[PDB]
C-alpha cells in the first residue's frame, strides 16, 4: 500500500512534463486516484482527479485548460501530462489514494512522497559567494547570491563546525534568481586564532567555492 | 464557490495540553468534513473523516466534532509528534484547503540577538549592494523588523526569512535582506535596522556608517 | 551631512524609573549638542544645551553626558510631566532632528478586544466598500494585524490608526480600515481579520460571511 | 516675557504663494537670530531656513532653497516667511523660534511659536459621508457589544464627533484621520456598551465638519 512519485524534474515556460505515480501493495483499479499540489509556504491545492474506472476525468478551473490526467490499471500507473506550464504551477505534486469510499468519493489516507516540478525558467549559473565580517561573542557569515536552481548545501570548514550554525531557507528575488544566507556565532577571542571557511556545494552548476572569512579594517 | 476559514493560524501550546482548533465553512456542508496533518518536508497525513470516524493506525487522543456550518478539532493530550501544520477539507463543494494551523512550542520568551552587516566589497565590485540584518535565538516567533536609511523607512526593498524551530533550544531565527543599487547605496550614508520584539522592553536598533 | 540616530524609538517606562536614551550621530560634533521636549500638539521645549549645561527652569532630575560621537540623556527619577516625544539636535554641520523618542507607561499586559464590522448598506450604494477591524483596550501599543479575504492576504489596501493612551485605562486602541471596490467585495464571500498581540498566546481571528 | 505669535490658519493650492507672519514681542528683536522649523504630520521636526540679527545673511536647506524666502524687519519687530510654488511635501506645521544662549552666534533654540499649519492638498472641500457600524452579535461574547461611526471623503480637517450630544463621554475612542490615495481624509469613531443596554438605548453620533459646514447625526442600528 505504497505510492511512488517522480524523483526530480525541471521545466520551462509553457513546457511539457510527465509526472508518473506508481502504485503497489494494494488493488489499483478498485479505487479512484487524484493529484494534489503544494506550493512552497502555501496550503495544499487540488489539481486533477480521475475516476477509479477512468471514464470520468475531472480538472480544476485554473488548470482545466492546460492539464491532462490519465491512468493504466494494468501497469497500476498514474500519469499527469502537464502542458502550457506557468510559474504559478511550480510545486511539489502528490499522488494519493482513497481513505474510505470505493470509487465513490475523494477522501485521502495514504499520500505519496511528492514529485518536484519547477517552471522558473532561469539559466543555471554559479552562485556568487560574498563573506560577512564580524564587528567590535560575535557573529560571522556567508552570502550566496544569484544562484539557480535549488539546492545549495552549506558547510563550515568542510563541516568541522556543526554547532551554533544557522542555514536560512532560500528566497525568491524579482530577477527570478535565488539567494541564500548562512551564519555562525563564536566567542570573541577565538575569532583571531581560528580561520573560518565556508563551503558551498552546488551540483547543477557544479560550483564548489570555499570562501574564507576575515574581519579587516 | 465555497471557501472555509481557520481561527488559530499559529497556536502556541505545550505537551499534554488540551488543544482546540475551530474551522467554520461559509456554507452549511453538513457532516462531510476531514482533518489532515503535515510535518515539515513530509507528505500530508489523514487525521479524521466525516468528523466522527477515526482512521486506523491513528492515536486515540485526537477527536473531532460539530455539524452543519460549525466544526471543532480537539486533542485531549498533545505529543512531540503533534507539531506540524493542520488543515481542514470539505467535499460538499470544490476541494478546498484551509489556511492551516501551525503548532509550536515557544512558551519561553527569549531576547533576539541583533547583528547588522554591510555589503561585502566583492559585491560592491559586482555593482550590487546588499545589507543584512540578523535576528538570532528568539522565541516567541512573532517579530517586526523595519529598515531605516538616514531616519527614513524603506518599504518593498526588504526580503525576510524565518528558520524552523531547532529541536535542542527551541529557538527560531530570522533574517532580513535589503538590496539596493550601488548608486542608491553610495548616495545615502547611514544604514540602520530597527528590531521590534516581545523580549525587549525597548525595540533595539543597530546601525552602521557607509565605508566604516 | 550629519544625521544622528536614536536606539529607542518608543521606550516603555513607569513613574520613578531611571531612564536613559542614547542619541548617537554619524560624525563628531564634539561637545555641541542639544536635547528637546515636545508634548503632542505643543511646541518643543528646550531640555538641555551643550549636553553639559542645563537650560534654566528645567527640573534637577534631568541630566546629560557623553562626548564625541556618543551621548546619553539620563533621568534619575521619572515624573508624569516628563512624558513627551524627545528629539536631539546637532547644529555642527547640517541641522536635523531624529525620529524622536516617545516614552510610555507599561504597567500590565492585556489582551486586545476584537470586533469586526461589515460595510454598511448606505456605503454599498456609493460603489466603495470599507471593512472595519477594531482592537480595543490593549497595551503594549505594539501589535501585528493581518487581513485575510477568502484565505488571501491583502497588502497595500489596508490602512491603520492608533489613539493615544486613555488616562483612565492606560490602554491603546487601534482601528484598521480595508478599502476596496464593490465588485471585489461581491466576488469574495468571507472576510477575516487576524489579530496577533502579546496578551493572547494564540492569535485570535474574527470573521464574517457576506450578507 | 518672550512671546511669539504665529499666523493662525492657512490653506493653499498647487504651486501657490503664501506669506507667514511670525510676530515677536517682549524681548529684544534685532539682538538674536531667528529660524523656521517645520514638522510634517506624524514626522520628526525638519529645519527649514534661518535669518541673521541684521538680516544680511540668510540660510536655507537644499530642498527648500529654490522657491522659499525668509525675511525680517527690525523696525516692526516682525519675521516674514514668503513661500512660493508650494508642493505637498511642504505641508507641515511651521514654528518660528529664537536663540537660547548664543547671541546671533549659534543655532540653539529656546522659545518656539505655537505653530502655523500649512496644507498644499489643493482638493475641493466636500461634505463627509457618515456610515454606521452595525453591532456584531446581539450576544455579549466580549462583555460589551461594540458599535461605531465612519466618516469618509471629508476635506479638510478637522471634524469633531460627539455622541448623544455629549451624553456618552465614557468608553469613546476617536481615531486619528488618515490620508487616502484620493487625498481625502477619513476618520473612525467607536464605542463599547453592555449588550443588555442595546435594546433600551439609542446611540447617535454627531458629525461636525466646519469648512463644508456639514453637520449630520447618524443613529446606529443593526
Amino acid at each position: 500500500v505504497q505510492l511512488v512519485q517522480s524523483g526530480v524534474t525541471l521545466v520551462q515556460p509553457g513546457g511539457s512534463l510527465r509526472v508518473s505515480c506508481a502504485a503497489s501493495g494494494f488493488t489499483f483499479s478498485s479505487y479512484a486516484m487524484s493529484w494534489v499540489r503544494q506550493a512552497p509556504g502555501k496550503g495544499l491545492e487540488w489539481v486533477s482527479a480521475i475516476s477509479g474506472l477512468g471514464g470520468s476525468t475531472y480538472y480544476a478551473d485554473s488548470v482545466k485548460g492546460r492539464f491532462t490526467i490519465s491512468r493504466d490499471n494494468s501497469k497500476n500507473t498514474l500519469y499527469l501530462q502537464m502542458n502550457s506550464l506557468r510559474a504559478e504551477d511550480t510545486a511539489v505534486y502528490y499522488c494519493a489514494k482513497d481513505h474510505r469510499v470505493w470509487a465513490a468519493g475523494y477522501h485521502f489516507d495514504y499520500w505519496g512522497q511528492g514529485a518536484l516540478v519547477t517552471v522558473s525558467s532561469a539559466s543555471t549559473k554559479g552562485p556568487s559567494v560574498f563573506p560577512l565580517a564580524p564587528s567590535s561573542t560575535a557573529a560571522l557569515g556567508c552570502l550566496v547570491k544569484d544562484y539557480f536552481p535549488e539546492p545549495v548545501t552549506v558547510s563550515w570548514n568542510s563541516g568541522a563546525l556543526t554547532s551554533g550554525v544557522h542555514t536560512f531557507p532560500a528566497v525568491l528575488q524579482s530577477s527570478g534568481l535565488y539567494s541564500l544566507s548562512s551564519v555562525v556565532t563564536v566567542p570573541s577571542s577565538s575569532l583571531g586564532t581560528q580561520t573560518y571557511i565556508c563551503n558551498v556545494n552546488h551540483k547543477p552548476s557544479n560550483t564548489k567555492v570555499d570562501k574564507k572569512v576575515e574581519p579587516k579594517s | 464557490d465555497i471557501v472555509l476559514t481557520q481561527s488559530p493560524s499559529t497556536l502556541s501550546a505545550s505537551v499534554g495540553d488540551r488543544v482546540t482548533i475551530t474551522c467554520r465553512a461559509s456554507q452549511s456542508i453538513s457532516s462531510w468534513l476531514a482533518w489532515y496533518q503535515q510535518k515539515p518536508g513530509e507528505a500530508p497525513k489523514l487525521l479524521i473523516s466525516d468528523a466522527s470516524s477515526l482512521e486506523s493506525g491513528v492515536p486515540s487522543r485526537f477527536s473531532g466534532s460539530g455539524s452543519g456550518t460549525e466544526f471543532t478539532l480537539t486533542i485531549s493530550s498533545l505529543q512531540p509528534d503533534d507539531f506540524a501544520t493542520y488543515y481542514c477539507q470539505q467535499y460538499y463543494s470544490s476541494p478546498t484547503f484551509g489556511g492551516g494551523t501551525k503548532v509550536e512550542i515557544k512558551r519561553t520568551v527569549a531576547a533576539p540577538s541583533v547583528f547588522i552587516f554591510p555589503p561585502s566589497d566583492e559585491q560592491l565590485k559586482s555593482g550590487t549592494a546588499s545589507v543584512v540584518c540578523l535576528l538570532n535565538n528568539f522565541y516567541p516567533r512573532e517579530a517586526k523588523v523595519q529598515w531605516k536609511v538616514d531616519n527614513a523607512l524603506q518599504s518593498g526593498n526588504s526580503q525576510e526569512s524565518v528558520t524552523e524551530q531547532d529541536s535542542k533550544d527551541s529557538t527560531y531565527s530570522l533574517s532580513s535582506t535589503l538590496t539596493l543599487s550601488k548608486a542608491d547605496y553610495e548616495k545615502h550614508k547611514v544604514y540602520a535596522c530597527e528590531v521590534t520584539h516581545q523580549g525587549l522592553s525597548s525595540p533595539v536598533t543597530k546601525s552602521f556608517n557607509r565605508g566604516e
